[PDB]
């Protein structure tokens, strides 16, 4: 198909906030902590609900969303887990995944907790809703549950991302695992077939955190319009001509040679800039917990190093002591 | 709203190329400046502008000024996409925004 | 010494915080984000700065703070660290690990980034200011370092405590690493003697977080005014006799026994797990064995001063 | 402010013992009911009250009011301290808390 | 539908094999190990391949497949997995899970070794082939996956229960996870709508070990032919009356309660029997690892012991040293 | 192959219920015994028959005499299927095992 | 002494079996899976039984066996456990840890279940027998106990080893209890003086599998001939000049390096983990404690038997 | 049975260093094919070959042929170890290697 991307519905970093220290076409509400690179929709805090949702309602009928996302958390349990709403009104606040229940549209729950004691999650979960029909919070929705494909997201040493796409009636959910640094790596998680969500509504993300807590970061939302090739007119007089291409596409890639050249010789002239590695950034949770073991164990060894050499000078005390008498 | 005299400026190029190259130029060509605004001004490395890109470069804090409302924002960025962008991707290019 | 807690200058959970979101008798400022059971100082974005100090001021000659934190990073290193501050102004936002330069009084830094590079980090740093030296923030106080330590406090099972005690003009701070969920297992880390300080001051706590992400979380504040058993008046006749608190507290505590049994039918009457447990027995086998190996180290001791006098014999 | 009247209540218990006591009883002795009170406001376990155990008894939401000042507070713990603790070591104990 | 329970393509326990040592209406090769209760097609050792086939073709339109297994492992990686095969011919050997490759029929591949790399296993890949299709083993059959759940099936307290269901044309899979003991708690993998399938084939099952080691057992076996409620002549002048029925029922239900009865009084009449918690025989792989760390610290605990009761010795020596001279 | 005299044999059904049931008893009535032998042959706890089930009665050790091949195994336990299960399920309940 | 290893009743990996597809100079019976690298002797079925005994029999007066073994259960009670025999005639199977019963020979029995009920299992039970006494199974042989042991050899994460040695007609069983990869580091288990076992025999290892289930694998199996210094009667001019072995020994030592140096180069041009590397470190630590403290109570000793000199003085 | 031509084989070693070894040599000195043979035949690590280590060097696949009988490969090893080895350790050494 044919991609629009539609800058009114869509935030990324490095420079998401502005200086008045909101999200520019983005209305947040509860818990929701803002930065220049992320959004942390509810932090890792007992009983927190956040929510980010769209001014302008969308009003498109073939539609793409990508979301990169990550759930932090100390334990090997999440807290509540992630919602991505196309709804017909903003539900800045409620107790379903902190955002108000009977909602009129669709909704992905990447739920992370099993309230349901099934030990299937976490899981991505999506969720169709007329407005009249309340959600199972206590069941993890598998009544109401159209596609739900078993997916972990937490912890993963890179961000998850995830691709919801609505195209003739289809919503096809595609989840990058968050296992590769490359973006366009993405694997299939569901797909639902014939589903009717409202024509305009607000394009929204929401996230709370109940007994044990979570990170829940959102570094970049995306947001497609999908249109048929039959249906968009291409309207060719409107091009010039492919002469101005031509003569500007290799000056366009000799400036970008020239600009590398330029900055390669300067990026080790200053010896002011260091660097970094990410691969010490992960790590997992058993593998955290056999390091604190380890860390443990030192505290073991000193002592007894100390208790040795003590004993070693009371050797050398009763040596000295043997020849006083004789 | 990205006018030919606002990318026609060499004080914001030189401020923003400060620190990541160490390249005082004294005078470049009218092409390579505007070059260099593309080049610097695209976040996400992909060589295209964007709605957000462009809104980054027209609301900007350099060391006081007001910030502009969402409305005008919004004007100004759709009248750009509208007239500059023929392909109706949603990006710009490098051969669209030669044109103005 | 004789300790008397001051509540004025203290919060704990688990309702640190009031419905107004405030915390009570303390000023939090920055990206502070107090809560029910803790306050987060500076949370685990980029560029995050914050402070919590008491509004009013305290006037002791010798007190004591046990800080009970938790600094918890993805990765391994820190950001910036911790800071407990006894000033004479509330710094609130600043430089120097979110809180104001030039502060004239005493701090204690947590730093867990090695800005000199000298690979002497996550460090316990005390430095006193008179407010006139700048803090040297790319060497880690490392010139101003009136005395230092080495811990690692960052990930650790239990939460960390602290000790900080300032006595006869001697700043004591004694840390508890963290491995024991034991409170009184303070191990010896600093101390500084012959000290000036102000008679008067606040008692604050900041953080502050830079290239690298923490989260620097404060569970409790705890202040006790120390004071000495001769310098204390006592004062006879006002206190009750000893015959009725002893009546009093065996009925208090059989009652209390029966509440509990009470308690005990009715909270399964009405409707841990594997492995955690597993790892805290491991933790608990590893406290007892280093508390054995603490016995014979003081075995091994009283044997040594046995033995020492019997030499002039 | 900690009155003999205040503690003497028996819908102030019921209400916080609701939940956590399935055990609803008609009428108990004042001695009982203020061992309750202590028992339940002591959340450290210490078998001993604070300032800050005292504020948080006095000043929360239960189940609309306006809240209390804090220099109220601050005086009412403040007397509280100086009336019935003798020993002087801050903490408020049932011994102490035996007189009011 | 209908469902007619056949047992020339089944087996389940506790007498699954006879005297002679083979499974009745069923052909094994390999390394396949049949008991009294399980059939261990791949034992825990490297390389090992085995596969238990039927011997009949199985001529239907329609079927239901119940398969209950354990795939248990020391590690946390599994070996190869197991499959389950609706195929033409009986491939009893080959490197393919312990079968034959280029089959001509159905195959659902429970593969628990990554061998892409995607770190995306354990998981259920269903694969059809016509028989002139190589499989891809070095990838996992990304390529050739129809439709791909991502479950755990390794080092479950309770057996893993699979039904696979050919109805329509569709191809459904339904995984209980084996976290419950009960039975009928089937919880959706995967479809796969209009597949070609051979009319008539056999029914096997296969599995295979390589660097890794995990024990593949197959508990039960259970087919059931299907048939639509409108195809099936109901045929009810066979049938003699439902007085027969009203005059057995009741009668066996009282024969069952009094045999209950009977069973009561007896079974703590003679204490000579006695049972076995469950429980304790479920482990996971990090508990095990961390009841070994604090079974391992019990040394370090009796030597400690020791040198302290040795210390209080020496110590006793030389109090008694003491007054020896004066 | 499953007939009449075969079910009516008080000697196989008081080897089963040796040791899982101490109850020796002298005479039961066909109905009973019939009941006691359809109880214990059903391994599953479904109270149903299949193949699966008559295959272990037909085929059976007690405690030397030869095993029955295949053919006239499956030829036996079709007829029986044919003749008795009348509903088609595949199962044998004990209201078609009673015809018989 | 001196050691001189027995090749003709030995099995060790990685090689263990043949194309043939059974044990060299070994014969097995029972539900025993010979494998490349180690015999499962009985695997995680239900009543399993099974047996790998010598062919030919073994005359010695003093010898050694080194058994490696583990025993892997998914639950916390074992089935059966392990029996090793030095006996008179191939028992093969049998009802006892699927061998014969009435053995003439010596057997240690690695008991797992407690049928006896008085939760003293695990435990290394060594029985010698004449042929004319039955064991009790039902009591794990505890009449029969000459002597006993108390270890755990199960869901080790390293194999058990064992050390057999019959040594002027003393049995001393030495078990490492699995803890760590290093072979020589075996504890003393039992011991029996004065017991008569047939001059010559067969060698065997046995394994079998109750209500519960177990594998027991073993993965290696090496005898030693044990002879003393003095009744060893020396060769003189059969052996070569050490001139010569030193000549040879450091050019073999510089090739074997040259070797190692060009495998360097093209494993890598011709194409452990995380956490698994971290329980390694942990087993590495805790061996390391455990050395430490051994060297601490060798030098206590020490310093105990030089002061016991000192009182006669 | 252990002979100087049987050692002495280049398609031996070439075979058996396939794989391992990418370096195709194309003449070596006969010590130093031993030497490969010595270093490639020793699975435990130990420097050392004994009697198993033998028989897998003799008796072993490579790419049919009849297996040798256990008598001769016993007869073979017991023939080797009274002949090279004379320190009567029961293990093959270098050094007692060297003489054949
Ligand atoms: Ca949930
Ligand atoms: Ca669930
Ligand atoms: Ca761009
Ligand atoms: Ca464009
Ligand atoms: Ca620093
Ligand atoms: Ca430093
Ligand atoms: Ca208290
Ligand atoms: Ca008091
Ligand atoms: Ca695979
Ligand atoms: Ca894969
Ligand atoms: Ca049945
Ligand atoms: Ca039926
Ligand atoms: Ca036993
Ligand atoms: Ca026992
Ligand atoms: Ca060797
Ligand atoms: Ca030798
Ligand atoms: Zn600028
Ligand atoms: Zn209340
Ligand atoms: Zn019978
Ligand atoms: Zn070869």
């Amino acid at each position: 198909p044919h991609r629009r991307f539609e800058y009114k519905y869509s935030f990324k970093g490095p420079h998401l906030v502005q200086s008045d220290g909101t999200v520019p076409f983005w209305a947040h509400a509860g818990n929701a902590i803002p930065s220049s690179d992320q959004i942390r929709v509810a932090p890792s805090l007992k009983s927190q609900r956040g929510s980010v949702w769209t001014k302008t309602k969308a009003a498109f009928e073939n539609w793409e969303v990508e979301v990169t996302f990550r759930v932090t958390g100390r334990g090997r349990i999440g807290a509540d887990g992630l919602a991505i709403w196309y709804a017909e009104n903003q539900g800045l606040e409620g107790p379903v995944f902190g955002s108000a229940d009977l909602w009129n549209g669709v909704g992905i729950f990447f739920d992370s907790f099993d309230n349901d004691g099934k030990k299937n999650n976490p899981a991505i979960v999506i969720i169709g809703n007329n407005g009249q029909i309340h959600y199972d919070h206590q069941n993890d929705g598998a009544s109401q549950a159209l596609a739900s494909c078993q997916r972990d997201f937490r912890n993963k040493p890179y961000p998850v991302r995830a691709k919801i796409t609505y195209y003739q009636n289809t919503l096809t959910v595609m989840i990058n695992n968050g296992f590769t640094p490359d973006k366009n790596d993405y694997e299939f998680c569901a797909k639902v077939e014939n589903m009717i969500i409202p024509a305009q509504g607000h394009f929204g993300i929401s996230a709370a955190t109940g007994g044990l807590a979570d990170d829940h970061d959102v570094l970049s939302f995306l947001t497609f319009q999908l249109t048929e090739p039959g249906k968009e007119p291409p309207t060719p007089d409107k091009e010039i001509s492919e002469k101005e291409k031509e003569k500007y596409q290799e000056e366009f890639e000799h400036f970008q040679q020239e600009l590398d050249k330029k900055k390669e010789e300067f990026q080790k002239g200053h010896p002011d800039l260091q660097g970094q590695p990410a691969e010490e950034i992960f790590e997992s949770v058993g593998d955290r917990e056999l390091r604190q073991v380890f860390e443990g164990q030192n505290r073991i060894h000193l002592e007894i190093k100390q208790l040795n050499r003590q004993l070693d000078m009371i050797l050398d005390e009763q040596r000295r002591y043997v020849s006083s008498l004789t | 709203g990205l006018d030919k005299n606002t990318v026609h400026d060499q004080e914001h190029i030189m401020e923003h190329l400060e620190g990541v190259i160490n390249k005082p130029e004294a005078e470049m060509s009218p092409q390579e400046l505007q070059l260099h605004y593309f080049k610097m001004h695209d976040y996400d490395g992909n060589n295209l502008l964007d709605g957000l890109e462009l809104s980054t470069a027209i609301t900007h804090v350099h060391k006081q000024a007001p910030l502009m409302s969402e409305d005008e924002l919004i004007n100004i960025i759709d009248g750009v996409l509208r007239d500059d962008d023929k392909n109706n991707d949603g990006y710009i290019d490098y051969a669209e925004f030669a044109k103005s």
